[PDB]
C-alpha cells in the first residue's frame, strides 16, 4: 500500500 | 579509498539503538560508487556463480536488518553472498545499506555479488525515497553518482548451472541466455522488454501464460511458464525477489520458483518476516529468517 509500483 | 575504515564505521553501530546513522564523507561514497562501477563493468552482466552461498532479497534501506542478516549468515567473506536488488527506497537508511554493500563488493569482488532491482533506477528512486535521502544527507550530485553505478549492475545470475536468479522474473522475450549477455552497460531500466521484465515481472497462481501486471509495467507469468523455462534451460530453480511475502520466502510452481524478501516488517497491512536463503554445496536450500517484531 506504500504505492503498487510495492504494502 | 580506505575500505577497511569505511567498513569499520558502517559496522560500528551494531548493537546501537536501530536508527543510528553512519555518515561517510561524500568523497568516500563517490569512491565506493566509482570503484564498484568499474568492478560491475568488468564482470559479466549474467553472473555464473558457485555454491555454497547465501542469497538475499529486498532490503529497502533497512540497514539494521541487513546487519542482522550478516550476523545470522556470517559477515563477508565468511559466507559468499548474492543479493537480488532493491537495496534503496522505503526504509530509513538506504545510504548505509548501499554503502556497506558496495564496500563489500569492492573488498570481495569474487565472493560478493549484487544484482539490479527495479529500485536501482533513477525514475523509481526519485519518488520512493532514495533521492530524498541523498538530497537531505548529501547532495543531488551524489545521487547521480549512485545512479551511474546502478546503471552498471548485473541483471541475473546462474548458480552452478541450476539456479536462475534475478530480481523480478521471466520475460516473454527471454529465449536464450545470450540475450541477457548481449545487454550493454551502462543502461537505464526500460519501461518494456527483456531488461524491464527481469526486474519487474511477477509469478501469479491465477495466470495461464503471460498476464497483465498490476504494477502498470511488465507481466505476470504462470506455473507452466516456469516449468517450460526450467526444462528448456536445464535448470532446477528460479530464485527471485521483488514481492513481499509473509514468511520471508515463498515457493511457487511446485517448488520450482522461490521468492525471497529480506526486509521484515515492511508493510502496515500484514506482518512479514525477512528471509535469506542458504544454498549448500549440493544446491540444497534452507533459510535464515528475521521473524517479524
Ligand atoms: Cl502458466
Ligand atoms: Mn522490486
Ligand atoms: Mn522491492
Amino acid at each position: 500500500x506504500l504505492x503498487r509500483x510495492x504494502x | 579509498l580506505n575500505l577497511d575504515s569505511i567498513i569499520g564505521r558502517l559496522l560500528e553501530v551494531q548493537g546501537s539503538r536501530p536508527g543510528k546513522n553512519v555518515q561517510l564523507t561524500e568523497n568516500e561514497i563517490r569512491g565506493l560508487c566509482l570503484k564498484s562501477r568499474e568492478i560491475f563493468l568488468s564482470q559479466p552482466i549474467l553472473l555464473e556463480l558457485e555454491a555454497p552461498l547465501k542469497i538475499c532479497g529486498d532490503i529497502h534501506g533497512q540497514y539494521y536488518d541487513l546487519l542482522r542478516l550478516f550476523e545470522y549468515g556470517g559477515f563477508p567473506p565468511e559466507s559468499n553472498y548474492l543479493f537480488l536488488g532493491d537495496y534503496v527506497d522505503r526504509g530509513k537508511q538506504s545510504l548505509e545499506t548501499i554503502c556497506l554493500l558496495l564496500a563489500y563488493k569492492i573488498k570481495y569482488p569474487e565472493n560478493f555479488f549484487l544484482l539490479r532491482g527495479n529500485h536501482e533506477c533513477a525514475s523509481i528512486n526519485r519518488i520512493a525515497g532514495f533521492y530524498d535521502e541523498c538530497k537531505r544527507r548529501y547532495n543531488i550530485k551524489l545521487w547521480k553518482t549512485f545512479t551511474d553505478c546502478f546503471n552498471c549492475l548485473p541483471i541475473a545470475a546462474i548458480v552452478d548451472e541450476k539456479i536462475f536468479c534475478c530480481h523480478g522474473g521471466l520475460s516473454p522475450d527471454l529465449q536464450s541466455m545470450e540475450q541477457i549477455r548481449r545487454i550493454m552497460r551502462p543502461t537505464d531500466v526500460p519501461d518494456q522488454g527483456l531488461l524491464c521484465d527481469l526486474l519487474w515481472s511477477d509469478p501469479d497462481k491465477d495466470v495461464q501464460g503471460w498476464g497483465e501486471n498490476d504494477r502498470g509495467v511488465s507481466f505476470t507469468f504462470g506455473a507452466e511458464v516456469v516449468a517450460k523455462f526450467l526444462h528448456k534451460h536445464d535448470l532446477d530453480l528460479i530464485c527471485r525477489a521483488h514481492q513481499v511475502v509473509e514468511d520471508g520466502y515463498e515457493f511457487f510452481a511446485k517448488r520450482q520458483l522461490v521468492t525471497l524478501f529480506s526486509a521484515p516488517n515492511y508493510c502496515g497491512e500484514f506482518d512479514n518476516a525477512g528471509a535469506m536463503m542458504s544454498v549448500d554445496e549440493t544446491l540444497m536450500c534452507s533459510f535464515q529468517i528475521l521473524k517479524p517484531a
